[PDB]
RNA sequence: AAAACCCAGGGAACCCACU
DNA sequence: AGTACCTAGCTTAAGCCTCAATAAAGCTT
DNA sequence: AAGCTTTATTGAGGCTTAAGCAGTGGGTTCCAGGTACT
């Protein structure tokens, strides 16, 4: 389906953002680039949530439709909760 | 025979090495991984021709890796059963005859070679040749064999030629 | 035994057929699936 | 309604429950008196109401809409009663807005009534729990907000926003905007474990009410069995209950 | 279970494409090309280069102008793409030896005709 | 470790087709032999079979190079001499054979008939309603071979057909004319050939399990015990009907061998005596031991103990927030997270290592880049100490760490709770005060469980979701659930 | 005598059950605590699937097994000489790598000792 | 004899407590 | 004699037992 | 032959039977005995 039909709500709603804020902090754990400017944080989880507010996570979600089909959302497209 | 076919595997990518150029680091993951290969369904992996289609990345939950489907155009070859394929011949034993096709080691072995075909460690090459000494099978050689069968062990493939039938031996 | 002895078969769309064979269940936090994105890792710097 | 459990409030339809003079006096907003005008309202917007006849109209229209909006109240609750719950607390916000633009409510107000109707109307257009254009999406999303739609407009009709209200330009301006952020964070979570959440919601208390509190008489004369077994005998479908009865 | 002198192959290589010697070849060399460019990039498998000169020496098309007008010559007659493979790279010169060394060639072309290709196939082989 | 990881889209229960038994055995010529052990050595072929499994630690299997860990244990199969149909599928039986002719093993329905259709064309995809609408319109017939319908009476085990002459019914008998039913036919009946067919129902050939199943500690399983019982009547029949055929000593000791393999699988027939052992314990069957609350499905598979937990007593504080939960030194000298090795951490990391366990902030284990586990409580080389990024380190929690915090019974969702561990010297679970509401827990002696996230991936969703100011409110009666201890209440007011 | 000393126990992956590698029972024996069926139903409703995973496969009994993708019956597999066939179907090629609990490995067993065949297909 | 005890291989029934 | 070898209530579907319309079978005028 | 009578007949009301019955720790006892043969 293409952004014409984009039918789901365009919220993060808060399963999709607890579950991106741990996949994030486990790859930034992992040594994997950091997207946004830290000022000085050790835990990563810290740091993905600072990702979050900066809307910056390299992160589509895809959003399985009942029927079958899915819908890909971007994190940045997605209107944060919080 | 030399096929040029689509392959799917799947790469599995650290977010260590994600880095700012991804899709590259997935391009030198399967041009390393997969070349040089052989599997026992399509043969030798020879090589990757282009990268066609890479898929959505799943990452895999509650591990760190992400995964990457990708369909790609390879060369690749696999022996068959029954063809007459050339070769070069790399020793000739008492036992047998040792054969190269490509990176493969064919055995073809003496109770499988005609009794014309005799062989004579005499000659300063140890080599197979008749007694009329017209048809020299030695070192070195660009020769045909008849594939009767093969055996996979240790993920590679090696063959058993044969020399029964008609216009086999050398060129 | 009765699904057996009619050679039944499970979806195992539900949430209990994930947790006893140890896997995911969509139930929340995995509803959904994840995709790394290719464009926004190219904006990204490298930490020292 | 598609609007999870927890941001929601206990609130009163101020629709339902006035005499049809009282809901006439209360919400019909009549502009013919020039006193009333002069005290809530502003000079310049209370020539403008006065002059325009299509603003009338307007106002005219919108309470045709609470009158239709009274019946169909009525027909939903045919008991004598509104503590109903909805998402956004409007009266609250209200109020909380009132002190945030520190409004002295002494002094005549200075919003248009006409951006008050069309401010609602704009605002129920924000707030969608069915998406689509098609009228069966269409048909479920007036229903989806059916009852808030009428809470929404019987707190933010012109009568009661220029006479008990009196919200400023500004402050209406953020009270839609609240209103409308505040909906949409009470939206049902996709993914959300309803049914785990019911279960939990209906067995945490039947652990505290009581396995005999109808030990007692009860109705003086019926035995009501309200209680566990009354419980049990309606999560399994028991063709044997311990008291059948009628209401006749 | 499979036989390619009657044209038994799996249902995994239906959909493949065959390629010559000197295809592969050449494609074989752009890669090495191209592994000598693009830095940072180890030595390709010992397979590679094994095959690169196992069909350099065994190469019999010296253009790649000669390989498409191979193809352009050999497409439109009604062959198999294994026996079209076959016959471009073992290169026969009589048709009882095509025959013999394909015996899948048994009746599909008239030998006149057969013979015909052989010599096509002859006149356009890249001598050394 | 060179297969591709991958999950279970689907299951499909179907029963063992015993030619498939057979040929998945590792047991190739079957358990012939009572016996356990030959000379302090595992007999083949007997009841401990070294091809089935591993027997004891530091070994290896002998059908696979299992190290009693990764060696999932191997299937034997028991060739019986006459076939058995056993217990459970009897009255699934017993409906395949009212549906099915006697004699002739015909559909004796007629299937060329618009009802069938009808049922057909409502059945698809529901077998066992199928099977159903089939055993009602079975009805009576003798409708073909005629006088062929037996009425088939189950007198406790045996099932034994009767004409208005009643005999007992051979288990052979049932195999042999199940043997005739076609593919459409029993699709017509709910069955699918190519996953349950109804000759396979009758167990001609029984699969012993694997040692993984049965463990042996000298002392042998209950079920190694009924699986002696049944290749000693096994071998008992095979003899008895191979020279001897008295005809009367096999109609005896196979009703005595269906009755311990019907007992092997269901211990409590109701009619029919429980099985005894020596000791004069009722033997657990395979039923048995998954029927029960404390059973697999619901005692290990739905619940099951879990590492990285602790329990003791709670004690009130009202010093700390309410997110947070003050947990005794040696709970957290004991509980670890495992924590990833980065260039942010990995100064400090290292310092936890050099500090070892019993060293309270420490750490007892680090785990290499190949998931090789090194020990810190034991004081190893301190060459292999150092630390580059990628190594995971077990470090005790310190403060801010995440932890589930639940209290039996689990009523509703506030009855588990995320906190922030805070460390205070002495032995109690010290929590806040306006957390008791929701927890029910006052403090009288009440004991408390304490689960910890061990993956980063869900400490972020308990932290997400599971913090104590997440669901002030609940969402059962939309109001919240903290509110104010007495003494704080009173005191205010 | 309900002293806290006799109660308080805590437990990381100490001594591991032998009929399932499942934790013991009970603290004198350094057990583990036992994450029951209301345990998992309020984990459920709070929707942290990622957690009850953790809890009731990674943090109690992780295991891997073996199964061919043909037939859904667990097979034969030596990690040694990486040898991976499925006896009865000889496949050798088409096999497939799970990771599910021991206690899920153990009740399919006994499931096939009932004569019953939980295939599990990853297609 | 890496005696890396990197620290249980017993189960069953019953009773008694605590919530 | 010491030891190795043999042998309290509940509920609800569910199968089972009995009983009244009814069309086929054969008389009946 | 249309109707009455009989006789299976067939669907529709009344009796037994499994099968379930909240969560974690601590102690006690018991698991072969009986014959047989040197
Ligand atoms: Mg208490
Ligand atoms: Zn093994
Ligand atoms: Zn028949
Ligand atoms: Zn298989």
């Amino acid at each position: 389906q293409a952004n014409q039909k984009r039918i789901t709500t365009p919220y993060m709603t808060k399963y999709e953002r607890a579950r991106v804020l741990g996949t994030r902090a486990l790859q930034i754990a992992m040594c994997a680039p950091v997207m946004v400017e830290l000022e000085g944080e050790t835990d990563p989880l810290l740091i993905a949530m600072k990702e979050l507010k900066a809307r910056k996570i390299p992160i589509i979600i895809r959003r399985y439709l009942p029927d079958g089909s899915y819908e890909d959302w971007g994190v940045d497209e997605l209107i944060i909760s919080d | 025979m030399f096929y040029h076919i689509s392959l799917e595997h799947e790469i599995l990518l650290h977010p260590r090495y994600f880095g700012p150029n991804l899709l590259n680091t997935v391009k030198q993951k399967l041009f390393t991984e997969v070349e040089g290969t052989c599997t026992g369904k399509y043969g030798f992996v020879i090589a990757v021709t282009t990268i066609d289609n890479i898929g959505a990345g799943v990452i895999q939950p509650g591990r760190g890796f992400v995964l990457y489907p990708v369909k790609y155009k390879a060369i690749v070859f696999r022996p068959f059963k029954g063809e007459v394929v050339d070769a070069v011949v790399t020793q000739v034993n008492k036992v047998g005859l040792f054969t190269e096709i490509g990176p493969m080691s064919c055995f073809i072995s003496r109770h499988s070679i005609p009794s014309e075909m005799e062989f004579d460690p005499n000659s300063n090459p140890p080599c197979y040749k008749t007694m009329d000494e017209d048809i020299v099978i030695q070192q070195d050689d660009e020769i045909r064999l008849k594939i009767v069968g093969t055996r996979v062990d240790k993920n590679d493939i090696f063959a058993i030629g044969s020399l029964m039938d008609d216009y086999l031996g050398l060129v | 035994m009765e699904a057996a002895a009619h050679g039944e078969s499970d979806p195992m769309k539900g949430v209990s057929e994930n947790i006893m064979l140890g896997q995911l269940a969509p139930a929340g936090t995995g509803c959904f699936d994840l995709l790394l994105d290719a464009e926004k890792c190219k904006y990204g710097m490298e930490i020292p | 309604d598609g609007l999870a459990g927890e941001s929601v409030e206990f609130q009163n339809l101020a629709t339902l429950k006035p005499s049809n003079k009282a809901f006439e006096k209360k919400f019909r907003f009549d502009y013919t008196n020039e006193r009333a005008l002069r005290r809530t309202l502003q000079e310049d917007l209370v020539k403008d109401v006065l002059s325009n006849a299509h603003i009338q109209n307007e106002l005219e229209r919108e309470f045709e809409r609470m009158r239709e909006d009274r019946e169909v109240l009525r027909v939903i609750f045919p008991t004598g009663d509104s503590k109903v719950v909805l998402p956004c607390n409007l009266l609250r916000m209200i109020w909380n807005a009132q002190k945030i633009f520190h409004i002295n409510p002494r002094l005549p107000s200075d919003l248009h009534p006409i951006k008050v109707v069309e401010g609602v109307k704009e605002l129920s257009k924000k707030l969608v729990i069915v998406n689509g254009d098609d009228p069966l999406s269409r048909q479920a999303q007036e229903n989806a907000t059916l009852l808030f739609n009428i809470h929404l407009r019987s707190t933010l009709c012109s009568r009661r926003m220029a006479e008990e209200f009196r919200l400023s330009g500004e402050a209406f301006d953020w009270l839609l905007g609240e209103i409308e952020s505040k909906f949409n964070q009470a939206i049902a979570h996709p993914g959300e474990m309803v049914g785990a959440l019911a279960a939990q919601s209906l067995g945490e208390p039947a652990t505290q009410m009581t396995l005999n509190t109808f030990h007692y008489a009860g109705v003086s004369a019926k035995n009501v069995t309200l209680g566990v077994p009354r419980l049990k005998e309606l999560i399994n479908i028991s063709k044997k209950p311990k008291t059948p009865s009628l209401t006749v | 279970e499979e036989d390619a002198s009657q044209l038994i192959f799996p249902k995994e290589f239906e959909t493949a494409e065959t390629l010559l010697n000197s295809e592969v070849h050449m494609l074989l060399e752009h890669r090495k090309q191209q592994n000598e460019s693009a830095e940072d990039e180890q030595e390709l498998s010992e397979v590679f280069m094994k095959t690169l000169n196992y069909t350099a020496r065994f190469s019999r098309f010296k253009n790649r102008e000669t390989i498409a007008s191979v193809r352009s010559l050999l497409l439109q007659k009604k062959l198999h793409k294994f026996e079209l493979a076959c016959l471009a790279n073992l290169c026969p010169e009589t048709a009882e030896e095509s025959k013999a060394l394909i015996p899948s060639l048994e009746g599909r072309f008239e030998d006149e005709e057969l013979q015909q290709i052989l010599d096509d196939i002859q006149t356009k082989r890249s001598f050394q | 470790s060179a297969c591709p990881l991958r999950t279970i889209k689907r299951v499909q229960f179907g029963v063992l087709s015993p030619d498939e038994l057979k040929r998945m055995s590792v047991t190739e010529g079957g358990i012939k032999y009572p016996e356990t052990t030959e000379g302090g050595r595992p007999k083949l072929g007997g009841l401990m079979d070294p091809r089935q499994g591993v027997i004891e630690r530091t070994g290896r299997c002998q059908t696979c190079a299992g190290n009693m860990t990764e060696c999932p244990g191997h299937f034997g199969h028991i060739e019986l001499a006459k076939p058995v149909f056993h217990v459970g599928f009897l009255v699934k039986t017993m409906k395949v054979l009212r549906c099915v002719c006697f004699f002739c093993s015909k559909l004796l329905v007629d299937s060329n008939n618009p009802k069938i259709k009808d049922i057909l064309a409502k059945s698809k995809g529901q077998p066992k309603k199928r099977l159903t609408h089939v055993y009602d319109l079975c009805k009576g017939k003798n409708g073909g071979c005629g006088r062929y319908q037996p009425r088939i009476r189950r007198s406790g085990l045996e099932l034994y057909a009767e004409w208005k002459k009643k005999i007992l019914l051979s288990p052979e008998r049932v195999h042999e004319i199940f043997k005739r039913i076609s593919d459409e036919e029993c699709f017509v009946l709910g069955m699918e050939p190519r996953y349950a067919r109804p000759e396979w129902m009758i167990v001609t050939v029984l699969p012993v399990p694997p040692l993984s199943v049965r463990p042996a500690v000298r002392n042998q399983d209950d079920l190694t015990h009924k699986l002696a019982d049944i290749v000693k009547i096994n071998n008992q029949l095979r003899r008895n009907e191979q020279n001897g055929a008295a005809a009367h000593v096999i109609a005896e000791d196979v009703k005595l061998l269906q009755f311990h393999v019907a007992t092997m699988v269901d211990n409590e027939l109701p009619g029919l005596p429980r099985a005894m052992q020596k000791s004069g314990r009722p033997l657990k069957s395979l039923k048995q031991r998954l029927k029960g609350k404390e059973g697999r499905v619901r005692g290990n598979l739905m619940g099951k103990r879990v590492d990285f937990s602790a329990r003791t007593v709670i004690t009130p504080d009202p010093n700390l927030s309410i997110d947070q939960v003050g947990v005794p030194r040696s709970i957290a000298a004991n509980m670890t997270f495992a924590e990833i090795v980065t260039p942010f951490n990995i100064d400090r990391l290292q310092e936890l290592v050099r500090r070892g366990n019993s060293q309270y902030p420490g750490a007892k284990y680090i785990i290499r880049d190949n998931g090789d586990r090194i020990d810190l409580r034991f004081h190893p080389k301190p060459s292999d100490l150092h630390l580059q990024t990628g190594y995971k380190v077990e470090r005790h929690m310190c403060d801010g760490d995440i932890v589930i915090f639940n209290r039996q019974p689990t009523l509703h969702k506030m009855s588990m709770m995320g906190h922030r561990v805070r460390i205070l010297p002495w032995s109690t679970f010290r929590l806040n005060l306006s957390v008791t509401t929701p927890y029910n827990a006052d403090f009288d002696g009440d004991e408390m469980n304490l689960h910890l996230p061990q993956s980063l991936e869900t400490r972020a969703e308990i932290q997400e979701l599971a913090m104590v100011p997440r669901m002030i409110v609940t969402p059962q009666s939309n109001r919240p659930v903290m509110g104010i201890v007495q003494d704080t209440l009173t005191a205010v007011r | 005598k309900h002293m806290v000393d006799d109660k308080i126990h805590s437990r990381a992956r100490g001594p591991i059950q032998i009929l399932n590698r499942q934790p013991m029972e009970g603290r004198s024996r350094d057990g583990g605590l036992r994450f029951g069926e209301m345990e998992r139903d309020c984990q459920i409703a709070h929707g942290a699937a990622q957690f009850l995973r953790e809890r009731l496969f990674e943090a109690s009994d992780p295991y891997q097994v073996h199964v061919c993708n043909l037939c859904g019956i667990m097979a034969i597999a030596n990690t040694r000489t990486h040898t991976y066939e499925c006896r009865g179907c000889r496949n050798k090629t088409q096999i497939s790598l799970v990771r599910m609990p021991y206690a899920c490995k153990l009740l399919f067993q006994e499931l096939m000792s009932m004569s019953i065949a939980p295939r599990m297909m990853s297609v």
